[PDB]
């Protein structure tokens, strides 16, 4: 029996790394409130109501979230689907017209604009007639083209923009990723998983956990938080161009609002097309803001400073600065709240210093009605105003940082907020996953023959 | 890991009142069966721990009907109808789906005076 | 409680267990390999790619001596330079992931030898039944 | 190909401010970072700052903050979506800043990092 | 910070020979980038990630090394290849190795 | 040089060679038969048409006596009016293209006879194992 | 007087090209593979219940 005869085996558990498309699976509970309310309530399969992970044993798979392909497929799929949820809505070509604007009725102090009362001609249901109509636009949407002044919208120089139908909600619903046939999805479970390298306790799973898609720049919200302690993640920490993601342990709470009691008003641009304009401000003119608890925020910065001293030496001076500059929605804090896009100045959180040994922070917010997210060539959208005072409450899951330094050996390490690419917001929720391909045909020796 | 906590931690309850303790699950506990595999444990001191009920609804044979349990996948609790002296002991919540199997903290029902 | 044995009858549970214990639960990876307007095209294309991969593997298994068998036996001997390890350590110690990365260079040679073996077996069977 | 045209040489006074326009053409400008670097004669190289032109997030060296600002200009017409412009305005000029200023772009490879600099500018000579 | 010492400062050779330039770092575990700069022209990338040549670079520029010792070998010198060579890791540059004609 | 033998192991190379020499390289036509937004629909439809054709041929081969065999043997005799040519000239002279256009009328008769043969073989096998 | 069309209050409407006829052509329903279509043939078939042919 010194001879060994080769035997094949079909259905052997052994995988090799590969990349493929993944189909999304939204939960069927969103189907109970039907009729296109959020996206992918029609363009998405319902889930298995019985998810079943299968904890493996004595197994080591190398994970690397930075060279992952699933985050890139998600960044493509959200853009393509977000464009697919604007084509039935009304294009706002005819509203791009010369505006005659004045100040809103207010005790103007001679130091702020921030609202404009713009009258303009507009077509009617019939093609022949026309109507004078007034609206209220923000100052970040009108530009003085060169008596009362004479303005135009800012998108008119490059591209007309579809407004969003108010039957379509902007709020996230959890998106699962069920793997197709032939492939599988692994999952790290090590609580001290750095981000790159071996995770010595993996678990295969047929469909991923609840991923709610938020859109935010300075500090990501409602993001699955780590369990044992606050963690930081990077690719090369001694590199400057790569962001330094941070995931919290305790969710610090933020409250945001808009005190102006609006009045939504319908204008018929064309037959079958209606335009929604900010009609009147009853109540009082009060600026939008956000509040976090000062004590918990000082404690949470104490935790992240305790964590950052490991990678940099125990005797360094970690200090936090505000953003260096750039466009609007990378310096300020961008998010959506009830279907209306805020931009909140965050210099009031990011100023401190840290040496080796009740109230609440207010921070102002500015609002745009038109938005250009993902920075395409000729697509913006006009987010319509919403009736009444709105507010929304959110847990802060983590924040995105950025180190800087040129030379001259100083002990300080100034950190500033980041943003930039939208993909970093997804790399804080697809870090523990990896897609694999089954190769079920393996071959091995044993003692047997086949009988002729 | 799917560790749990127990609210409250100790209830001295008189002989003949209703006691109710909850365990909250971080992740959902659903198997391919559909029944949420959670067990309720009692341990009289210096012994082996028993089984109070099964999943939420079924009951361990050799246990009286002074125990009931409720839950809807996410957060679970009990209701004890009548209190005895043998109902002294340490209680636990146990999971049966994911590895490693987690436990609750442990509650000690006491006497009132 | 579910039980730890439900891990082994589960999908891909034997991936860390030894080679002598994955052969009992080897059919679950075989069974869960097949079944499981732009989005319709993506999902349709992925599903037909999966069934083309399964059909390619069944055709490559059928031109050997085992068209419908999970376990098989052949008639070609192992060159000792392939893995030079005895029977007890490659069926009680090693895992399949480690075994796949120890013979990864020699696999096309094995497939060519199996094709030659089945071809000569077919012509020998035809020569045996030709005389009757 | 990839081209990085700059502006010509310039003579400035101490206390003034200089603006240098690095025009980039040949690739999608909304993707890859732009870095700025300066050759001081008989002192070596020195990094200045980077800019990501998708939004314009910038970073600067520690010993140059409060002195340098960097902006960008994208291309908005869909017939030429590739070209773009970077702007560096360097203020607080001293006679120590008599140097040669370069704008660079990343390596184009998927294996190379961020700081390996493949494509370079022609060279702006600044004399204070 | 990171200090890069680059030596030899001045290397005097004749064409056809082999040049060796070594860059010492302070921290270890990173890559190293090698630039060529001729006199009065635009600098040029030679080596990125410590062993890979740039596009349009002949194979006679070989680079290796690990940890702190980083080596750049230029076998079979040319008349054109006499220039200044820099080692850049991240944003901390070297100072320069000048390659001179010997006679 | 590549070599002229690489013609015969190539795809469809034996198409001009004799019937006695195409059976050795007969598996290449078997292997290259399967694997290989409006454009996505056209390419997807062509690929699923190819796998439906392959699966139809495998089902029509499986209801005979050879489910996973390239070469086969049956139990029905040749009516002499089908081709009336002896063994040596139809295995050393003729090509398969010429053979296909000499029995093109009689093929459905052959397929019906094979179906009857496998049906009676199944009932005879059931009658043989019924007595045990 | 001074009129308008009735659809102008809500939606403009595509007119039908006169190359497109409106008349019906018979539409058959061939069942796909794997399925089948049954057919009652009982002349006294009420609409609900067993059709024994
Ligand atoms: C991070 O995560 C957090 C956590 O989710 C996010 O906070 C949420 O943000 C949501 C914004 O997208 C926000 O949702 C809005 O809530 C508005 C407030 O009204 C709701 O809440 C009250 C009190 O809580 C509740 O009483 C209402 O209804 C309850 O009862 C009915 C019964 O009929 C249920 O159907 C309903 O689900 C709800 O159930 C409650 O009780 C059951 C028990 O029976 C519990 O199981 C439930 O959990 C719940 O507690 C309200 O639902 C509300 O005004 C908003 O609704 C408007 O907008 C949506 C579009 O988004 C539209 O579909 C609606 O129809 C409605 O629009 C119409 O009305 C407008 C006003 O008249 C009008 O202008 C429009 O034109 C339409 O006519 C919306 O539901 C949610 O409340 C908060 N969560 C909390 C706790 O506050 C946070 O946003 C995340 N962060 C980021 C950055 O996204
Ligand atoms: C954004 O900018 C737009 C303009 O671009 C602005 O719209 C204009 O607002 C003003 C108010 O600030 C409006 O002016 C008032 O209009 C009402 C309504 O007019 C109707 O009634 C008259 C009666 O003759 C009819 O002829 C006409 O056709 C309309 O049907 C008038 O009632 C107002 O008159 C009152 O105010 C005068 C101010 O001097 C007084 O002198 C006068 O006596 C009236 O007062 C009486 O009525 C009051 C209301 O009942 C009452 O409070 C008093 O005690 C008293 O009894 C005035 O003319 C103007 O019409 C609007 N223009 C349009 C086109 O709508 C928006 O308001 C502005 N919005 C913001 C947020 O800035
Ligand atoms: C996330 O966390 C992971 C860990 O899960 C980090 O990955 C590893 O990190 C360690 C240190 O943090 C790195 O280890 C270092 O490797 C050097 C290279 O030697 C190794 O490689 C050679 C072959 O190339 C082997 O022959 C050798 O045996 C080693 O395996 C070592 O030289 C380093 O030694 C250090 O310690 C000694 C004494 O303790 C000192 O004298 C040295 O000077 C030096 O300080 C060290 O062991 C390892 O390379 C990393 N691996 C990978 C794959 O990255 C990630 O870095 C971390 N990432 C982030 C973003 O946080
Ligand atoms: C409507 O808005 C107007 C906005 O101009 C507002 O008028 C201002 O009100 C304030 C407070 O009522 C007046 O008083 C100022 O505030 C304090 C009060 O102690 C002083 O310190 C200020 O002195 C400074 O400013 C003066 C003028 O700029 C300087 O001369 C002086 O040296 C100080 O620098 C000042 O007294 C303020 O004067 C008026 N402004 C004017 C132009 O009258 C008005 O109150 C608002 N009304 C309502 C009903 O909301
Ligand atoms: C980060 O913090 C710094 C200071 O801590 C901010 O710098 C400040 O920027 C504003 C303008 O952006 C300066 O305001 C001044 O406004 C008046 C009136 O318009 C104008 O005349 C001045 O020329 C100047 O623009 C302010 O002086 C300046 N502060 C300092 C100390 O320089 C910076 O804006 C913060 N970053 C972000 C993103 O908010
Ligand atoms: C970032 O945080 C620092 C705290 O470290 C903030 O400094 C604070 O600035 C305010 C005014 O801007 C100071 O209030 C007043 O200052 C005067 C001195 O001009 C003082 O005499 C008064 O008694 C009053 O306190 C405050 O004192 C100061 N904090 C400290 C500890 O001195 C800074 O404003 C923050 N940055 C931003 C953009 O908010
Ligand atoms: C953000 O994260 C925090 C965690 O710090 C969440 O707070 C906790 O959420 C759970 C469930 O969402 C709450 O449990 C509730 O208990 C009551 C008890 O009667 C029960 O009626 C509910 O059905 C639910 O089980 C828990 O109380 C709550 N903790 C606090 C302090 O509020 C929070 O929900 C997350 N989301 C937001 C928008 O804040
Ligand atoms: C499958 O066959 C290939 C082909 O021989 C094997 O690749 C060979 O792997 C060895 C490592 O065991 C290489 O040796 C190494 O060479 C580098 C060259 O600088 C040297 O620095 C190292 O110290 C080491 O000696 C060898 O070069 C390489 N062959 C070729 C042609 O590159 C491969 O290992 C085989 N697979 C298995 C699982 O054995
Ligand atoms: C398969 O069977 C068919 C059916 O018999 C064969 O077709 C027959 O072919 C012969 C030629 O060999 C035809 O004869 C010719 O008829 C025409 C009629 O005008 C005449 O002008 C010619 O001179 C010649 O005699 C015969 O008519 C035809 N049968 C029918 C019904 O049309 C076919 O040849 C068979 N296939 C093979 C490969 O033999
Ligand atoms: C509308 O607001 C603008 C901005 O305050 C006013 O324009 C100038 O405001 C400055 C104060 O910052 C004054 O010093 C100028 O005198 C204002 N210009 C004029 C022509 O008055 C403007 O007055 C406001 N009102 C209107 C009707 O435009
Ligand atoms: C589109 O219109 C905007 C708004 O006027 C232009 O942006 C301004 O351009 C001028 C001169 O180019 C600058 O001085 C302003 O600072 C710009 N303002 C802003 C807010 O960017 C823009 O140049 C126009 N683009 C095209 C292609 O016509
Ligand atoms: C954010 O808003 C919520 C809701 O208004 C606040 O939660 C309440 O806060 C009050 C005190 O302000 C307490 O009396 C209530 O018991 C809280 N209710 C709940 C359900 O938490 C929250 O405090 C606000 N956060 C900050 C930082 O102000
Ligand atoms: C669309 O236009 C029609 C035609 O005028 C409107 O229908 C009339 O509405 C008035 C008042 O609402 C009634 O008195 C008439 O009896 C209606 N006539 C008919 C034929 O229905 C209709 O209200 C308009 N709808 C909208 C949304 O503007
Ligand atoms: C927060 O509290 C710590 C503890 O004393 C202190 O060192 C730190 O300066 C405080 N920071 C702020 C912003 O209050
Ligand atoms: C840094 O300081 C912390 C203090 O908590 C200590 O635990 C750790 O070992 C120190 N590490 C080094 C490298 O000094
Ligand atoms: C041969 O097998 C025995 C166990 O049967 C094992 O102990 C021994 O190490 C093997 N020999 C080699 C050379 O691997
Ligand atoms: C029978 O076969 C022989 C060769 O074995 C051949 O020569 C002969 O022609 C054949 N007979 C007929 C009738 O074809």
């Amino acid at each position: 029996a010194e001879n060994l005869w080769v035997t094949v085996y079909y259905g052997v558990p052994v995988w090799k790394d590969a990349e493929t498309t993944l189909f999304c699976a939204s939960d069927a509970k969103a189907y109970e409130t039907e009729k296109h309310n959020v996206w992918a309530t029609h363009a998405c399969v319902p889930t298995d109501p019985n998810p079943q992970e299968i904890h493996l044993e004595n197994v080591t798979e190398e994970f690397n979230m930075w060279k992952n392909n699933m985050v890139e497929q998600m960044h493509t799929d959200i853009i393509s689907l977000w464009d697919q949820s604007l084509k039935p809505c009304v294009k706002l070509t005819p509203l791009c017209v010369t505006l005659q604007c004045t100040n809103v009725t207010n005790n103007i102090t001679d130091m702020r604009g921030e609202l404009k009362n713009c009258s303009f001609n507009m077509t009617t249901e019939l093609r022949d007639k026309k109507q004078k109509v007034y609206s209220l636009f923000y100052r970040l949407d009108v530009v003085q083209i060169n008596s009362n002044k004479e303005y135009r919208l800012i998108n008119c120089n490059t591209s007309a923009c579809t407004q969003a139908c108010p039957k379509v909600s902007f709020e996230p619903i959890p998106i699962h990723y069920c793997a197709p046939a032939g492939f599988a999805i692994l999952k790290c479970k090590d609580k001290k998983f750095n981000g790159t390298g071996p995770c010595p306790s993996v678990s295969t799973v047929q469909c991923t956990h609840g991923i709610k898609p938020v859109v935010s720049t300075q500090l990501l919200l409602n993001g699955s938080l780590a369990e044992e302690e606050v963690m930081i993640r990077s690719e090369n920490i001694t590199n400057n161009a790569k962001n330094i993601l941070v995931q919290f342990n305790t969710p610090v709470q933020i409250n945001c609002t808009r005190p102006n009691n609006n009045t939504r008003k319908s204008i018929r641009i064309g037959p079958g097309q209606a335009f929604y304009a900010t009609g009147d401000i009853i109540g009082d003119i009060r600026q939008a803001h956000c509040n976090v608890s000062k004590a918990t925020w000082n404690e949470t910065l104490g935790k992240v400073v305790k964590q950052l001293r490991k990678h940099f030496g125990n005797n360094t001076i970690i200090r936090f600065a505000n953003s260096s500059g750039g466009d609007l929605e990378v310096t300020t804090h961008s998010f959506n709240c009830g279907g209306e896009f805020f931009y909140c100045n965050t210099s009031g959180l990011f100023n401190s210093t840290w040496i080796s040994n009740n109230d609440s922070i207010t921070l102002p917010c500015r609002i745009k009605q038109i938005i250009n997210m993902w920075q395409r060539i000729g697509q913006c959208m006009y987010a319509p105003p919403i009736q009444g005072v709105i507010r929304c409450v959110s847990n802060i899951t983590g924040l995105i940082l950025t180190r800087d330094g040129g030379s001259t050996n100083s002990t300080t390490e100034t950190f500033r907020p980041g943003g930039g690419d939208m993909r970093d917001n997804w790399r804080s929720e697809l870090y523990k996953y990896k897609v694999v391909k089954i190769e079920p045909l393996g071959v091995a020796p044993t003692r047997c023959k086949r009988r002729v | 890991d799917v560790l749990m906590t127990q609210t409250p931690l100790s209830l001295p309850v008189s002989l003949g009142d209703q006691a109710s303790i909850s365990c909250k699950s971080s992740q959902s506990i659903v198997y391919k069966d559909g029944n949420s595999y959670l067990e309720w444990y009692l341990q009289k001191v210096g012994q082996s721990p028993k089984l109070l009920i099964y999943r939420v609804s079924n009951r361990f044979s050799g246990v009286p009907d002074r125990f009931s349990g409720s839950g809807s996948g996410t957060d679970f609790t009990l209701k004890i109808s009548r209190v005895e002296a043998e109902d002294l002991g340490v209680y636990y919540c146990f999971q049966g789906t994911h590895l490693p199997y987690t436990f609750g903290g442990g509650t000690k029902l006491e006497m009132k005076r | 409680a579910v039980g730890i044995g439900a891990v082994f009858l589960g999908f891909l549970g034997a991936a860390g267990s030894t080679m002598g214990a994955a052969s009992m639960t080897l059919t679950v990876q075989a069974r869960n390999l097949l079944s499981g307007t732009v989005w319709g095209i993506k999902q349709l294309q992925a599903r037909v790619l999966a069934v083309e991969r399964y059909l390619r593997d069944q055709q490559l298994l059928g031109i050997w001596g085992c068209s419908g068998k999970l376990i098989c036996c052949t008639n070609v001997p192992w060159n000792s330079s392939w893995s030079n390890r005895n029977l007890s350590e490659i069926w009680d110690n090693m895992t399949w992931l480690q075994w796949d990365k120890e013979i990864s260079n020699y696999t096309q040679i094995i497939y060519g030898l199996l094709e030659e073996s089945q071809n000569q077996q077919e012509k020998n069977e035809q020569d045996l039944l030709a005389l009757d | 190909q990839v081209q990085l045209v700059q502006s010509g040489a310039v003579i400035k006074t101490p206390g003034s401010s200089v603006k240098i326009s690095c025009r980039a053409s040949g690739y999608n400008f909304r993707d890859y970072s732009i870095h700025w670097v300066r050759l001081i004669p008989d002192k070596g190289f020195e990094w200045i700052g980077w800019i990501k032109p998708l939004w314009g997030a910038v970073s600067y060296a520690r010993q140059l903050q409060g002195r340098v600002s960097m902006t960008r200009q994208l291309s908005q017409d869909p017939d030429d979506p590739d070209w773009g412009v970077a702007y560096m305005e360097f203020s607080g000029l001293t006679p120590a800043d008599t140097a040669e200023y370069f704008c660079v772009r990343r390596g184009s490879c998927d294996y190379c990092g961020d700081f390996p600099w493949q494509y370079w500018g022609q060279g702006t000579v600044v004399v204070v | 910070e990171i200090v890069l010492t680059q030596s030899p400062g001045i290397l005097s050779l004749s064409p056809g020979e082999t040049a060796t330039l070594f860059c010492k770092a302070s921290q270890g575990g990173n890559a190293m980038t090698w630039y060529q700069k001729r006199r009065g022209q635009v600098p040029r990338l030679l080596i990125y990630d410590t062993s890979r040549r740039a596009s349009g670079v002949p194979d006679r520029f070989v680079g290796s090394g690990s940890g702190t010792d980083f080596f750049l070998t230029i076998n079979k010198l040319d008349r054109e290849d006499f220039a200044v060579y820099y080692c850049q890791q991240f944003e901390f540059f070297g100072l320069g190795s000048e390659l001179e004609v010997h006679r």
